[PDB]
RNA sequence: AGCAGCGCCAGAGAGGGUGAAAGCCCCGUAGGCGAAAGGUGGGGGGAUAGGUGAGGGUACCCGAGUACCCCGUGGUUCGUGGAGCCAUGGGGGAAUCUGGGCGGACCACCGCCUAAGGCUAAGUACUCCGGGUGACCGAUAGCGCACCAGUACCGUGAGGGAAAGGUGAAAAGAACCCCGGGAGGGGAGUGAAAUAGAGCCUGAAACCGUGGGCUUACAAGCAGUCACGGCCCCGCAAGGGGUUGUGGCGUGCCUAUUGAAGCAUGAGCCGGCGACUCACGGUCGUGGGCGAGCUUAAGCCGUUGAGGCGGAGGCGUAGGGAAACCGAG
RNA sequence: AACCUGGGGAACUGAAACAUCUCAGUACCCAGAGGAGAGGAAAGAGAAAUCGACUCCCUGAGUAGCGGCGAGCGAAAGGGGA
């Protein structure tokens, strides 16, 4: 294969348009022909009419901040048992984060549709239902405490 | 400095052009203009003088100056290269295969 | 460089799971003085927007 | 394919390879663009009307003048003046997903193997640095010069010897890249040289 | 130095020059040497300054107009907010480890750290200066300046600020004669070339002129177009070129406007300069890689127009609720 | 030349008026430092019985939060590096 012939396979096309032509787009700017085309009108999209915006609605937002900031607790990651049953072994944090779904995620929760594998899964928290589906063939190993 | 180059004030070979071929001695060398005065560009200038003094002054066709690299430096065998060799002590310089 | 959300819009708007923008109905915090307890429950509830529905996402777009 | 040519003092015991079959133009074309690319370097830059010596004085009253209407001399219209949206300088470069890198090489070498000009060499009676040996050893190896040969080997002393020759572009056994697989029409590298190319993809 | 013939070097076939298009003609390039003198120099070595301990008693010391509190303010993401921490203009005003500051009012609990003296290299920023490289410019460009430019010129001054590059390979730069006061020409002469002859390569357009062809003094016009005829011009003819006599028809270009030939805008004419870009983020489309996964950022290693490494991190795999929480709900 | 540190410090403009706010501690005036300058060995960080001077880059993150809760403004811990 020669440097001849590799080029863009048929759909690349750098075709930029050049609104200063004569034919196509023209005296105007590819879409003009007015005023306030000029140098930019205001926003609009979230923002302009000039009457009161559409900021009529109403924040019911609780908890929308405060002083110091956010505060530490620690946060589930909902991780489903039929992704869980994909691999066997023994389902710990170290597996999910190490590959999979947890993402350093502080804490692990496995829960909801799917169908269980049997093999000890150590999770910090399990759904109702999620631990139906283990009891059925498994162990339920919960989290630390410490 | 560095402005030297091939040969001096000596015998040369000119693979110029009008003179190609031809053989002498290389009466100047202007470094200048890293040109050179052998026996060959010879042409004619009309003029009278530029100074007043002396009337006469030559319609003279004297040698014209040449460019240093048109002409080649030569020995025994003709028209060579120049290397150079470190005497017992000084600096001299042997041609493609001999002395001096 | 870099968008900034627009916060008074997330204080008060959540976009839905598949695309879709919801928020509080409006006018129940002031006017109220005494109005068929129809009009004050149809109120608590949230709704979808139409158009600038798209207006708004284009905001909360980091977010 | 697979069967590839392979060269020692023993005699040219043909082997096989691995490296896949599709080829796909455009993919090959991607890499070579981002190489050409990653290269450039945004050195052309213009002065725009701000960063340019003039004054900021406003040339005339604009009005009962008579004249035109102007500013500084600096705007735009005014030849001397300043550029409207000349070059700055820029990166032209971007990061070619890594999968891609390793498909493009593996295909540009299957692709020069498929045609049969892959020869993975050992033996070299090319000692030193010297261009001479070197141009021998090729001439009994099958390369006239009258191909261009990509040839790519750890040793730094087979460098030597192919470095100034024209019709050949020496490489380092990292060095593996589309383009200069591409831009040679043939490719010829050392079996060690081959292991590491077999490293990255094999 | 092209072309043909026969060779050769290459750790050097980067580039530049030589009367035009040279690896081997010249300067270089690869590779490799080199400092008496000045500068630099813990990279290597040496030396000195300095520093190094366990258990018990005593409770002497441990940075003061300072901590701390209040009034006024500043800094931080913090706009007086529930307003801490840091800093401090005004007033009050301590203790030395049962000391004292902090962990967002305040209190208790648990833990953190030792204010009110000072010094400390490296990684970092920049580019007047030197060098290297360019999908950077090529004299209206590029720095304001390729040229004796921050000049000429302008302004009391601060300050403003231009224009202006190119004979040829070599000056060989045109002796001598002729016209002319000179300038400038005409011969002669140099040169490959002189409409390359000296602000001299190329030498476009507007604009001025000389010669020739067709044409015009009863004619009405956005200047053209369609037709026929005549005159001149290339071809033997068929054809084609130029010109315009008569007839038919016919309201400039742009802008702006409901509407312009318009007595609405702009334009003396020519040449050159001149206006939708880039960076980051976003959204849709599209070409392609991979797929419940996809992908790297700084940076490190390599290279000197080579890549590779680097998963920190991001997007995605679950939602719902203000939240606690719950979860295929 | 620019870079740097301290003392002092605008307005146009944005908010489709404007006064808080923004522009911006930017422009600039001033003093000082140097091949750099600043900073620097915890009366720190802040939730981990964890970290361990300082600077610089990547990230964290347009998050937390600030805000005529308008326009806008916008950290830190921690993690990867020098
Ligand atoms: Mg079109
Ligand atoms: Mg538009
Ligand atoms: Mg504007
Ligand atoms: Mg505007
Ligand atoms: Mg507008
Ligand atoms: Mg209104
Ligand atoms: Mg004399
Ligand atoms: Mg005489
Ligand atoms: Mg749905
Ligand atoms: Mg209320
Ligand atoms: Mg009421
Ligand atoms: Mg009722
Ligand atoms: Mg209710
Ligand atoms: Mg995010
Ligand atoms: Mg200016
Ligand atoms: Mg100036
Ligand atoms: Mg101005
Ligand atoms: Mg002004
Ligand atoms: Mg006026
Ligand atoms: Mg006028
Ligand atoms: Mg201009
Ligand atoms: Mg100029
Ligand atoms: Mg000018
Ligand atoms: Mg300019
Ligand atoms: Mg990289
Ligand atoms: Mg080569
Ligand atoms: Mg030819
Ligand atoms: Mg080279
Ligand atoms: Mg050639
Ligand atoms: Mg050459
Ligand atoms: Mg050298
Ligand atoms: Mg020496
Ligand atoms: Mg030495
Ligand atoms: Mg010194
Ligand atoms: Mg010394
Ligand atoms: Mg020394
Ligand atoms: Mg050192
Ligand atoms: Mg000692
Ligand atoms: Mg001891
Ligand atoms: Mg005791
Ligand atoms: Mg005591
Ligand atoms: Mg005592
Ligand atoms: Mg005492
Ligand atoms: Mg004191
Ligand atoms: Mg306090
Ligand atoms: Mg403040
Ligand atoms: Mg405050
Ligand atoms: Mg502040
Ligand atoms: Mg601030
Ligand atoms: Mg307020
Ligand atoms: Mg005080
Ligand atoms: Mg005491
Ligand atoms: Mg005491
Ligand atoms: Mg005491
Ligand atoms: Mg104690
Ligand atoms: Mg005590
Ligand atoms: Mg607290
Ligand atoms: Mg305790
Ligand atoms: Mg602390
Ligand atoms: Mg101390
Ligand atoms: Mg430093
Ligand atoms: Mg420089
Ligand atoms: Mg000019
Ligand atoms: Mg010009
Ligand atoms: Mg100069
Ligand atoms: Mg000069
Ligand atoms: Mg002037
Ligand atoms: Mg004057
Ligand atoms: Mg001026
Ligand atoms: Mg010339
Ligand atoms: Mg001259
Ligand atoms: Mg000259
Ligand atoms: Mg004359
Ligand atoms: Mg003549
Ligand atoms: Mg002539
Ligand atoms: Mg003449
Ligand atoms: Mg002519
Ligand atoms: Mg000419
Ligand atoms: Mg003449
Ligand atoms: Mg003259
Ligand atoms: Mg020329
Ligand atoms: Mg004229
Ligand atoms: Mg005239
Ligand atoms: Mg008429
Ligand atoms: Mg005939
Ligand atoms: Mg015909
Ligand atoms: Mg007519
Ligand atoms: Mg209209
Ligand atoms: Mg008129
Ligand atoms: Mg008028
Ligand atoms: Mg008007
Ligand atoms: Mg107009
Ligand atoms: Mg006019
Ligand atoms: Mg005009
Ligand atoms: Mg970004
Ligand atoms: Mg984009
Ligand atoms: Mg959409
Ligand atoms: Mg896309
Ligand atoms: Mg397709
Ligand atoms: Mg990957
Ligand atoms: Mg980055
Ligand atoms: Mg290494
Ligand atoms: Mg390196
Ligand atoms: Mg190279
Ligand atoms: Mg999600
Ligand atoms: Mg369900
Ligand atoms: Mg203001
Ligand atoms: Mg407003
Ligand atoms: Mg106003
Ligand atoms: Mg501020
Ligand atoms: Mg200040
Ligand atoms: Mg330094
Ligand atoms: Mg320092
Ligand atoms: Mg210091
Ligand atoms: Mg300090
Ligand atoms: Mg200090
Ligand atoms: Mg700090
Ligand atoms: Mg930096
Ligand atoms: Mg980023
Ligand atoms: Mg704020
Ligand atoms: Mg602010
Ligand atoms: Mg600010
Ligand atoms: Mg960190
Ligand atoms: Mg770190």
């Amino acid at each position: 294969d020669l440097r001849p012939n590799p080029g863009a396979n048929k759909r690349r096309k750098r075709v930029g348009r050049g609104p200063g032509s004569g034919h196509g787009k023209t005296a105007t700017r590819g879409h003009k022909g007015q005023k306030s085309r000029s140098g930019g009108l205001k926003d609009p999209r979230r923002f302009e009419g000039g009457r009161s915006t559409t900021l009529m609605r109403l924040p019911k937002r609780g908890m929308q901040g405060q002083v110091p900031g956010e505060i530490k607790r620690p946060r589930y990651q909902g991780v489903n048992l039929k992704d869980l049953a994909r691999f066997e072994g023994e389902v710990t944090p170290e597996l999910l984060v190490r590959a999979g779904l947890l993402k350093k995620g502080y804490r692990l929760k496995i829960l909801g549709e799917g169908e269980a594998k049997p093999l000890k899964v150590v999770a910090h928290a399990f759904s109702k239902s999620a631990l139906e589906k283990l009891k059925a063939a498994g162990g339920e190993p919960v989290l630390l405490e410490a | 400095r560095v402005k030297m180059h091939v040969k001096k004030g000596d015998t040369v070979l000119v693979a110029s052009g009008k003179y190609k071929g031809r053989v002498g001695k290389v009466k100047e060398v202007l470094p200048k203009k890293y040109a050179v005065i052998v026996e060959g560009v010879n042409i004619v200038k009309k003029a009278v003088r530029v100074s007043p003094k002396y009337p006469q002054g030559g319609f003279i066709e004297k040698e014209a100056p040449l460019h240093a690299s048109k002409v080649r430096p030569i020995c025994p065998a003709c028209g060579k290269p120049t290397r150079v060799r470190k005497k017992f002590l000084e600096n001299g310089k042997k041609i493609r295969v001999c002395a001096k | 460089p870099k968008m900034k959300t627009h916060k008074g819009a997330k204080k008060r708007v959540k976009i839905t799971a598949s695309g879709k923008v919801v928020a509080m109905k409006t006018g129940k915090r002031h006017l109220n003085w005494q109005k068929s307890g129809k009009e004050i429950r149809q109120k608590g509830r949230k709704f979808v927007l139409a158009k600038p529905e798209a207006e708004r996402i284009k905001l909360l777009l980091p977010y | 394919m697979y069967q590839i040519p392979v060269l020692s003092p023993s005699g040219r015991r043909e082997l096989a390879a691995d490296l896949p079959a599709e080829i796909n133009p455009h993919l090959l074309w991607e890499v070579v663009r981002w190489q050409l690319a990653k290269r450039r370097r945004g050195t052309a830059s213009t002065k725009t009307r701000g960063e340019v010596a003039y004054s900021g004085r406003k040339i005339w009253p604009q009005k009962h003048t008579g004249r035109a209407r102007h500013g500084d001399i600096g705007a735009p219209i005014f030849v001397g003046g300043g550029v409207v949206f000349g070059p700055k300088p820029r990166d032209y470069s971007y990061t070619l997903p890594k999968k891609v890198r390793k498909k493009g090489l593996a295909m540009a070498v299957a692709d020069r193997a498929r045609e049969g000009k892959l020869l993975l060499v050992e033996a070299f009676a090319g000692v030193n640095g010297k261009t001479k040996e070197f141009l021998a050893w090729a001439k009994e190896a099958g390369l006239d010069g009258s191909e261009s040969v990509l040839l790519v080997t750890g040793n730094e002393l087979v460098r030597r010897a192919a470095r100034n020759l024209p019709w050949v572009v020496t490489l380092a056994p990292e060095g593996l890249n589309v383009y200069d697989i591409v831009r040679t029409e043939r490719l010829v590298m050392d079996l060690d040289a081959w292991e590491v190319f077999q490293n990255r993809i094999g």
